[PDB]
């Protein structure tokens, strides 16, 4: 298959050449005057030369399923895989997921208390009754809890005095609760008249900023249940609120430069700690909060849809929903939770070390048929039916025994996954024959690896003075070649490359040919530094996820991806994270081609075919135009306008998309006959 | 990779958020930022400098004034050269207008001048609002002249509540007459306003309530009588019945009014009103909603006790048609929270402008400051903080601006603006890549070379990841020609390791390892746990930077106890005043000094002064003696690079370990040194910029095995002692290549026989295998196919040496899985400088095998051209080939050949949207003059200024009937050049068919127009743009029989396809074309 001979002094040495090495333990293998590094080559070769199959020693991956009783863990199986993994070689065990049923419940509806958000308090003050009711169905007793939030009470976020800070409220005055950012109201209870009652309480506030920072309530929600309380079960959450969001980098403007922390500390339920205290980071919630299996639902504005479904994909199990500003459809919306919450099946692991690589597969239930990808991302399965990940575990070197974990995000289900390098080759020791080697070498699977001081195939020579006449026939390669090819000494036959004291250079081979540093450069490092790839007689093995001449391709990836998830966009072919956009079209995603003529002739025809209907001239149209798009929005960028079939400036702007002739217009409603 | 930890500078001054902005002053000292060090009552902080000859901080005198409040200076700092100066910052000042406060932003420059104030120090005094409330009062007759005082003692008292000019007022009263008793005008005249309202009499009569209104908002509130134009309109009207004999209706005057917008109060007086006829008059009249803008009553006395109540519904006006939104302007706009320098004016940035949109003012010389936002018209940028960071960015024409908005649409844009004359438009900008990313954070202008321009610009963004959140900066080039521009040029550096704000800061370092390559540093406070950390970076040619990093000072560098270092960096300046530039990095608590230890390389050359072994000593006998052959080895050492270092001490004298050993890698030393009679040897001897050459002698024993392979000779050196003069360089150190470890070899004479007399007989060529051209961006891999011979003795360690132009050098090309008639060949190559000035040699011995007999061989080595390949208009190379035994006699066996070079260019041309298609239906006659206006813009996104002549194609004669006459072509915004003009005649072919296939009327039926526009030196980025224009004839129209023709402008850019050419293949962006149309029918 392939193996190429990295310095071969035993058994040991020949499986960490790679996956496709194999070794031959069969004694006399060993002609007249031949190399011991021929006793490791393909097992197909082994075999054509006359090595014997069971004398071929060959330690293959392959993995442990040590199932459970039942109940030790539900639906993720098996609960335990103790891998043996050889380096170059991939170990691969399945993992059976079959969701069963709802579990109990556990919601927290975070609500933006604003001066805008008063009829959402009216309409919402006290609908709980029909919650419970919509939990009845799949769940039974699970909980409710509520917690309030506004923005910082510390300016730039609203005015810090003056005594508009005892009363906030625009005009209105009626007795609006004082400015703050997190009141935990209510905790989690199995009553649900008495949630509704203790909602109603308290009414609105307001603040200056039109964002809110409703980050920094999310993260002393779920910091310190010593004060809160939570199941330890589910823990749903869901956003609420008409205005948008501030992260980390915002507190600089209120003269706080101490990072968020992680724990909540307040003392009446009330946060008096968001002052003296910055942002919680974009991203330290996916972490945070995906660790206490926690996951809000985005349900706000159709002004503010778009902007948390980036959002969404960012973060891991959370969903949007466009609703109308008073709040009457949000029971809605956990129609719409389970729909796609209990749908994303997620199968990722603990920051594993950099010696390792791992991967999966996905056999989503409707149709997909996927391979080779991280994640276990199948949005098409939910209640009763089993899904399909084939984890692949490789390693690059001989690790040392530990141990990871390959959690479902938003699940405490542990699968603690066992990792045992499996490199050696136990054969025999130095009882059996201290004879051959002459006394001064042990033996292991045939060959005999002699001490500091003695060499040879049998220990019979010593590294001090010695050569004989056609000793040095396998010595060198070819009858018009060097011996030892230089930078080696022949010695009884075979060669003792030389060394060299300078860093990363060594050499090694039968005829010393192969060195550790003559291969092909990038970026002023050898083979890509230690970090990207390796030098081995001039080709590079590049490490997992590195592939190229030098790894100069440096990465498998693809950030020739946009958001669309099309690589470069309209023309250009993916290579080394860059695309090669065709005709005119600029870096880095393929869009823009800015010496192009913008052309919007022959388009007049089609821009007043679905706007205006003025007649699909040629034919009809929506088939002598696909410009297909033809959005009720202010879109733009390419602002063009010319006129139309019969005298009147038609106006309209032309956002193209993606691939070849592709586009999205807003004909203005307007013309001019003038 | 020469930043100091070990002998620096600790300022360790605890006065709270000390250490937490910091900057290089003039070069002297360094100012550090303490916003938190509470001053007075909830005030400012307090800036401190510090000197390197004493390690101490001293407070520095400040006149903070009493306006600016809880400002917190220090919080954003800057620091120019030009001349020194200084700008520190309170982007927090706090001035109560009342209801509520907000936040201005107070600057101070400093310097060995005047000590400056700037926004500058207008106090920025609270938002003036606008009200013309208009009192409207009932004077029927059905009102008592005792209820009358009364009523107009409640007006009056309701017009003192307020303060004008602020406010404004207007009377009137309405019966069955209406008399405006003073206006808007003789209010804010009168001295004494309340002067005019007792003077006023009741009018008794009838009652026309709809009537009034009317004659009320279209003539007190017109801009005639003095209402103020831009104002808020204020209604209020005080009645005791309905209206009857209103010979009106609020169906007429309710709709007109709320038009201008006019808020409409209502009180009442009787309770009839509380009955079902006489309550819709209340809600009718108001505006809506009802219950808010009413206030009913019983008794005209108790009128006053609502009196304490119309105080607030009136003042709480702010604005009422997109459900009460809130809009702003300049009032928490924190100005100063980013500021940057430039040769016209510092600049501070705001960020509360208006939407929160942003922006920077900038301050010209005491002339008054201009400022920058994105205009209205931009929807967008709503909440980005547009100008949280600020950046120059020079170049050799005029100044760039640019400003971060870490949150564009929540994710984070950067936006770089330009400064034209009468303009101050946009250049360009790049959206972010992550949502919450904070694309925006930190910006920092650096020069990839010294060449003063400006070459590209950093980004930060330290919330960032994919699966690691280590953080995010980003290169991002600054190509010239707006509307383009990207980000990406490749690369971004990051670091392994989660939750480490990686860009936080960041600042253009310099030159400190003096390869000519600026590099940065950039901080990263998060890293480890919780510690703080900084990076250092290096250029690489042009725009870019290496993603591996050479240095990564962390907080775990025996910074005994400090949490989160680097959240701010600044340094280029020499400040310990030893020789090189310093960093300054602050940290919570302290801030330290970094000084760069000089890197000083050195070159080195090797030889064997008897060249090889006369074969004298070499398989010896054994009747008497060994006669030990002496061998000579000659080295020497030179320091050349030196630029940073400058002459005199140091750059100089040092000291060095020399360490010599022949044929390390084998357990049988070929020869020794005699000084010590060892395999090996080492002296310590003084080094200068001028060479230091030594031979040593050598003993090569008369017996001995091993010929074939020559005997090696390398040597092991660096910098032993570091004691030179004063303590004034301390240490110095070798960079990062450093190939201390060089070897050169010393060959035998091979026996070729016991007679027979070896000769050595190579020959050599080579060729270049479907080379098209070669010009310098395309074809940068340069693909040699080189044979060679052998007629002669066996070469053992035969060498093959090119010579080449300094624009290219071997890489090695590693190929195989399966392929050639070809190379199979593992080879060593050293490049190295040879010749006077520019050539320089690669030798490639092939290392480890023979070349026998007759045979021939074939190998491939490609030589990588950088796309600024300084080269004559032809470059040569040649050849020398020789075996291991040297080159014994005389006529050298060298091969060349000579190439023909061009150069890469781009070169665009657009035709501008200002482009005259005019085509209508009224055409009765044939008239002459509707000149059409064909505008052709044109621009070279090349590297290299290169003349061009840019041609045109515009139909005229058409079978003696002209199309359009008297055509020129204008070059505005450009000097006068010359164009040239030939006409020309078409094929001549049926251009009745012709033109009724297609319309089109190109050059090839009309008698066409070349213009030849030649052009001096066509500058790159020079977007040189000019139009043609020329009255249209409508004549020639019938001469083809349809209508709805269109004529065509060719316009094609040219140049000497010799010596330049354009690169990606083929772009004919170089042919732009305007169709114009002329259908008039009728
Ligand atoms: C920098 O950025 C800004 C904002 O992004 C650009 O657009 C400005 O946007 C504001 C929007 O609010 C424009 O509004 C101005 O309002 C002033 C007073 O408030 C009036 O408007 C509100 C809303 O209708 C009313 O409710 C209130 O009662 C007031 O009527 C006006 O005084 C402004 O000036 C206008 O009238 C004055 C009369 O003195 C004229 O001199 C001006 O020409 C102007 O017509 C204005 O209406 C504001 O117009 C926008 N500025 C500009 C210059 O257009 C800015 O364009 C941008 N700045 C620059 C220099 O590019
Ligand atoms: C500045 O204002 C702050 C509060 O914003 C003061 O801090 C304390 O505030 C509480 C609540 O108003 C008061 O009851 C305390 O008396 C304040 N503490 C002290 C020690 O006075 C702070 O005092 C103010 N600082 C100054 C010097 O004016
Ligand atoms: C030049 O090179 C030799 C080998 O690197 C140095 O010898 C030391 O040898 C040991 C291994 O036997 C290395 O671990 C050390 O790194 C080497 N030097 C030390 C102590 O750092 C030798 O010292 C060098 N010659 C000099 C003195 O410049
Ligand atoms: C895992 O599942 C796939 C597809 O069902 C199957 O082909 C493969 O054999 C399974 N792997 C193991 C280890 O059973
Ligand atoms: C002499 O030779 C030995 C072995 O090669 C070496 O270790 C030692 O350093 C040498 N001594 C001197 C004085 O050079
Ligand atoms: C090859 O060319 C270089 C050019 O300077 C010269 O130094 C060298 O002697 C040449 N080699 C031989 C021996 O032909
Ligand atoms: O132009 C005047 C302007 O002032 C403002 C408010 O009064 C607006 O309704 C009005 O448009
Ligand atoms: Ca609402
Ligand atoms: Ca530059
Ligand atoms: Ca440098
Ligand atoms: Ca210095
Ligand atoms: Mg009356």
């Amino acid at each position: 298959q392939e193996c190429t001979k990295f310095k071969v002094s035993s058994c040991r040495e020949c499986i960490e050449s790679g996956p496709g090495c194999t070794w031959c333990q069969k004694l006399n293998f060993t002609g007249p005057g031949d190399p011991d590094s021929i006793r490791c080559d393909t097992r197909p070769q082994l075999l054509m030369r006359g090595c014997a199959a069971d004398d071929i020693m060959d330690p293959t991956s392959l993995a442990e399923t040590q199932e459970d009783h039942n109940g030790g863990q539900k639906q993720l199986s098996p609960q335990k895989v103790t891998l043996y993994l050889r380096p170059g070689q991939a170990a691969a065990f399945n993992v059976t997921f079959r969701r069963a049923k709802g579990y109990p419940i556990d919601l927290y509806y975070l609500m933006d208390l604003s001066y805008s958000m008063l009829d959402d308090l009216r309409n919402v003050k006290k609908l709980g009754g029909d919650l419970l009711r919509a939990l009845n169905e799949i769940t039974e007793s699970g909980r409710i809890g509520f917690g309030s939030f506004v923005d910082k009470t510390v300016l730039p976020f609203v005015n810090t005095h003056p005594d508009k800070l005892r009363n906030p409220c625009p005009n209105k005055e009626k007795e609006c609760q004082p400015p703050f950012a997190f009141r935990h109201v209510l905790k989690l209870t199995n009553n649900s008249n008495q949630f509704q009652t203790e909602v109603g309480k308290q009414l609105i506030s307001g603040n200056l900023d039109a964002p809110e920072g409703g980050l920094d309530a999310m993260m002393q929600v779920a910091a310190c249940p010593e004060e809160i309380g939570w199941r330890n079960v589910t823990r749903l959450l869901v956003f609420a609120t008409d205005d948008g969001f501030h992260f980390a980098g915002d507190g600089k403007l209120g003269a706080i430069l101490t990072p968020n922390d992680g724990r909540c500390h307040l003392e009446d339920n009330l946060y008096k700690r968001s002052n003296e205290f910055d942002y919680p980071s974009v991203g330290q919630l996916a972490h945070k909060l995906a660790e206490n299996n926690i996951q809000p639902i985005f349900a706000v504005t159709s002004r503010m849809v778009k902007t948390y479904e980036k959002l969404t994909e960012i973060i891991p199990k959370s969903a949007v929903g466009e609703l109308s500003e008073d709040s009457s459809n949000v029971v809605q919306l956990i129609k719409n939770a389970y729909n796609k919450l209990s749908s994303r099946v997620f199968l990722d692991h603990n920051a594993l070390p950099d010696t390792l690589k791992v991967t999966y597969d996905s056999f989503c239930s409707n149709g997909v048929t996927h391979r080779n990808q991280p994640r276990g991302d199948c949005d098409g399965v939910q209640i009763n039916v089993p899904i399909t990940f084939q984890v692949k575990v490789t390693a690059t070197e001989c690790i040392q025994e530990q141990s990871f974990v390959i959690r479902a995000l938003g699940f405490t289900d542990i699968v603690t996954v066992q990792v045992l390098p499996q490199c050696e080759c136990r054969c025999r020791d130095q009882s059996r024959d201290r004879s051959l080697c002459h006394g001064k070498g042990f033996l292991e699977c045939g060959i005999c690896r002699c001490d500091t001081g003695y060499i040879g195939k049998n220990c019979e020579c010593q590294t001090q003075g010695r050569s004989s006449q056609e000793l040095e026939g396998s010595c060198r390669k070819d009858n018009n070649s060097i011996i030892c090819s230089g930078l080696g000494d022949c010695v009884c036959g075979q060669c003792l490359c030389h060394t060299s004291d300078v860093p990363g250079k060594l050499i090694y081979g039968q005829y010393c040919e192969c060195d550790t540093i003559n291969c092909e450069r990038y970026n002023g490092q050898v083979c890509g530094g230690p970090g990207r790839g390796l030098c081995f007689c001039g080709k590079c093995r590049c490490h997992p996820g590195f592939e190229g001449s030098a790894c100069q391709c440096e990465r498998t990836t693809e950030g020739c991806l946009n958001p669309r998830r099309v690589e470069c966009s309209g023309r250009g072919r993916c290579r080394c994270n860059v695309c090669e956009c065709h005709s005119g079209y600029q870096l880095p995603l393929c869009q823009e081609c800015p010496g192009c003529p913008s052309p919007c002739g022959k388009y007049i025809s089609c821009a007043e075919c679905l706007k205006f209907e003025k007649g699909p001239f040629g034919k009809n149209c929506s088939a002598a135009c696909p410009g297909l798009q033809l959005s009720n929005n202010p879109v733009k960028g390419r602002t063009c306008k010319e006129r139309d079939s019969e005298g009147c400036w038609v106006a309209y702007t032309l956002e193209q998309q993606d691939g070849m002739d592709r586009y999205l217009i807003y004909v203005d409603e307007s013309r001019e006959c003038v | 990779f020469n930043l100091d930890t070990e002998e620096l500078t600790a300022f360790r001054v605890d006065s709270a958020g000390f250490g937490d902005s910091v900057v290089q002053y003039a070069n002297s000292w360094v100012v550090v930022g303490a916003p938190q060090k509470i001053t007075a009552a909830n005030q400012t902080g307090g800036l401190y400098q510090c000197g390197y000859s004493t390690g101490a901080c001293e407070p520095i005198g400040l006149q903070v004034p009493p306006e600016a409040v809880n400002m917190s200076l220090g919080l954003s700092l800057a620091s120019t050269t030009s001349p020194s100066q200084l700008l520190a910052c309170g982007p927090t000042v706090h001035h109560e207008c009342g209801r509520n406060m907000y936040l201005t932003g107070l600057c101070f420059l400093l310097g060995p001048t005047q000590l400056t104030q700037r926004l500058p120090v207008s106090r920025q005094e609270c938002p003036r609002q606008e009200q013309d409330i208009v009192f409207l009062i009932d004077g029927s007759g059905s009102i008592s002249s005792r209820n009358f005082a009364t009523m107009m003692n409640f007006v009056r008292a309701v017009i003192s509540q307020f303060q004008r000019p602020s406010t404004q007022f207007s009377l009137m009263q309405f019966s069955n007459k209406f008399q405006t008793h003073f206006t808007f005008e003789e209010f804010r005249r009168s001295s004494n306003p309340l002067s005019l309202l007792a003077s006023v009499h009741q009018l008794q009569g009838f009652t026309y309530t709809a009537t009034a209104i009317q004659n009320v908002v279209h003539r007190l509130f017109h801009a005639s009588y003095g209402a103020r134009r831009d104002a808020a309109k204020i209604l209020i009207v005080i009645t005791d019945g309905k209206k009857e004999g209103d010979s009106l209706d609020y169906k007429d005057v309710i709709p007109m009014a709320d038009a201008a917008g006019i808020i409409r109060y209502a009180i009442g007086v009787g309770l009839a009103f509380q009955n079902r006829n006489s309550w819709k008059e209340l809600n009718d009249i108001a505006s809506k909603p009802s219950q808010e803008h009413i206030f009913k009553v019983e008794d005209f006395d108790a009128l006053k006790d609502i009196q304490n109540q119309l105080k607030e519904k009136i003042f709480a006006i702010e604005g009422t048609e997109t459900t009460s939104s809130s809009s702003f302007e300049l009032e928490m706009a924190q100005e100063g929270f980013s500021a940057v320098f430039t040769p016209d004016g510092p600049v501070l940035g705001a960020v509360g402008s208006f939407t929160w949109s942003g922006g920077a003012f900038l301050y010209p010389p005491n002339m008054s400051p201009t400022f920058i936002n994105m205009s209205q018209e931009n929807v967008d940028m709503r909440d980005s903080y547009l100008g949280y960071s600020t950046e120059l960015a020079l170049w050799k024409g005029v100044q760039s601006l640019v400003l971060g908005a870490p949150r564009y649409q929540h994710t984070g844009k950067a936006v770089i603006f330009t400064q034209v004359s009468r303009q101050w438009r946009m250049k360009a900008e790049v959206t972010g890549t992550q949502i919450g990313s904070y694309f925006g954070a930190s910006l920092c202008s650096v020069d990839v070379d010294s060449d003063g321009s400006t070459d590209l610009v950093l980004i930060g963004a330290p919330h960032y990841y994919e699966q690691t959140r280590g953080g995010q900066v980003s290169v991002c080039p600054l190509p010239r020609g707006w509307r383009r521009w990207w980000c990406d040029a490749v690369l971004y550096g990051e670091q392994g390791h989660p939750w480490g704000r990686f860009g936080a800061a960041l600042t253009v370092l310099g030159d400190v390892n003096g390869d000519k390559l600026t590099d940065v540093v950039i901080g990263a406070p998060g890293e480890e746990e919780n510690r703080g950390a900084v990076y250092l970076f290096h250029g690489v040619l042009g725009p870019s930077i290496s993603p591996s990093h050479s240095q990564r000072i962390a907080g775990s560098q025996l910074s005994s106890r400090l949490q989160y270092f680097g959240q701010a960096l600044s340094g280029g300046q020499d400040l310990t005043q030893d020789g090189l530039v310093d960093l300054a990095v602050g940290a919570r608590g302290q801030v330290l000094l970094l000084r760069t230890r000089p890197v000083l390389w050195v070159g080195v050359s090797m030889q064997f002064i008897p060249a090889e072994i006369p074969r004298s000593a070499f398989e010896c006998r054994e009747q008497v003696v060994s006669e030990q052959t002496l061998v000579q080895s000659n080295i020497c050492l030179y320091i050349d690079k030196r630029s940073k270092n400058l002459l005199g001490s140091r750059d100089l004298q040092s000291s060095v370990t020399l360490d010599l050993a022949l044929d390390p890698g084998r357990l049988s030393p070929r020869a020794t040194f005699q000084e010590t009679k060892n395999r090996s040897l080492s002296r310590v001897r003084v080094l200068g910029l001028k060479a230091h050459c030594e031979n040593f002698n050598l003993l090569l024993p008369s017996c001995v095995e091993d010929s074939v392979t020559p005997i090696t000779l390398r040597l092991n050196f660096t910098l032993v002692g570091k004691p030179l003069l004063a303590f004034r360089n301390l240490r110095p150190m070798l960079a990062a290549d450093a190939q201390r470890y060089f070897t050169a070899s010393l060959p035998f004479e091979k026996n070729c026989g016991a007679d027979h007399i070896c000769q050595d007989n190579l020959g050599i060529s080579f060729s270049f295998p479907g080379l098209k051209s070669l010009l310098v961006g395309s074809n940068l891999e340069l693909n040699a196919e080189v044979m060679v011979w052998n007629d002669g003795e066996d070469s053992y360690g035969t060498t093959i040496t090119f010579s080449h132009p300094a624009g290219l050098s071997y890489r090695y090309v590693a190929e195989g899985q399966k392929q050639g008639q070809l190379r199979s060949l593992h080879l060593t190559c050293d490049s190295a400088p040879v010749g006077s000035q520019g050539t320089w040699s690669t030798s490639c011995r092939i290392n480890h095998l023979i070349f026998r007999g007759g045979a021939q061989i074939t190998f491939l080595a490609t030589f990588d051209v950088s796309p600024k390949a300084v080269l004559g208009d032809r470059l040569l190379l040649t050849a020398n080939v020789s075996s291991e035994n040297n080159t014994p006699r005389t006529s050298k066996t060298t091969f060349q050949l000579e190439l023909p070079v061009k150069y890469a260019v781009y070169t665009v041309v657009s035709s501008h949207e200002q482009f005259t298609k005019y085509l209508n239906f009224s055409e009765s006659e044939e008239k002459e003059s509707h000149v059409a206006m064909h505008r052709y813009q044109v621009n070279n996104l090349g590297q290299r200024d290169l003349p061009v002549s840019i041609n045109f194609w515009v139909p005229v004669e058409l079978n003696q009937e002209a199309v359009w006459m008297d055509v020129e072509v204008s070059h505005p915004q450009n000097p006068s050049l010359r164009c040239s003009s030939e006409k020309i005649a078409p094929p001549a072919s049926d251009f009745l068919a012709h033109i009724q296939k297609n319309p089109v009327l190109d050059c090839s039926i009309a008698g066409c127009l070349r213009f030849r526009c030649d052009v001096p030196s066509f500058s790159v980025q020079e977007e040189l743009d000019f139009t043609l224009k020329g009255n249209l004839s409508f004549g020639w129209v019938r001469q083809i029989l349809q209508k709805k023709v269109s004529v065509v402008s060719v316009a094609e850019i040219t140049f000497d396809t010799s010596v330049y050419s354009q690169l990606p293949g083929q772009e004919a962006f170089m042919r732009a074309q305007t169709t114009t149309v002329l259908e008039k029918y009728k």
